[PDB]
């Protein structure tokens, strides 16, 4: 929880902004591959970078979201823009990202802004993700006669 | 966007329990 606003322009994004974070995508050894800006907002997570395409992940896809010494990372299922995989990023503020993620992910943002038409509308049936299911109960035995 | 073999973090809060 926090607040504050002002009618001031921004000439550039700092390394310490309260909603943007300068990040660098890293490999299995922790070597630096490419730089970007991670944006946290009530809609979803977004990466901004060069003339390349931008990249998005909804909080629904984030089964887990972790932080370590200068390291931020997240897991995501086959349903998202990038497909199935874990993506890790070097960042001087990885704990402040982790502290802000949970503030938005607990909030759920239920239609918080007016969205366009989407395939959640009524239509023909198709392959579409299933909800949770209950654990099946145990059976009982019986006694034996003379 | 590098795809890792496993999760690099031991301390984690599980948020969404849906696929």
């Amino acid at each position: 929880g926090s607040s504050g606003s002002s009618g001031l322009n921004r000439d550039s994004v700092p390394d310490n902004h309260p909603t943007k974070f300068k990040v660098t995508n890293v490999d299995d050894e922790g070597v630096e591959l490419g730089s970007g800006v991670m944006e946290l907002t009530q809609s979803e997570l977004v990466l901004h970078l060069h003339r390349r395409e931008a990249v998005r992940w909804p909080y629904l896809c984030l089964r887990r979201y972790g932080y370590d010494s200068n390291l931020f990372s997240f897991e995501s299922g086959r349903r998202c823009q990038t497909g199935q995989g874990i993506f890790a990023f070097k960042c001087s503020r990885a704990e402040e990202i982790f502290n802000l993620l949970q503030d938005l992910m607990q909030c759920n943002s239920i239609n918080v802004m007016e969205e366009p038409v989407i395939i959640t509308r009524n239509s023909h049936p198709a392959e579409l993700d299933l909800p949770r299911a209950p654990q099946p109960p145990n059976a009982l035995g019986y006694t034996v006669s003379s | 966007l590098f795809r890792l073999r496993h999760f690099p973090c031991g301390n984690v809060n599980y948020g969404y329990q849906q696929q």
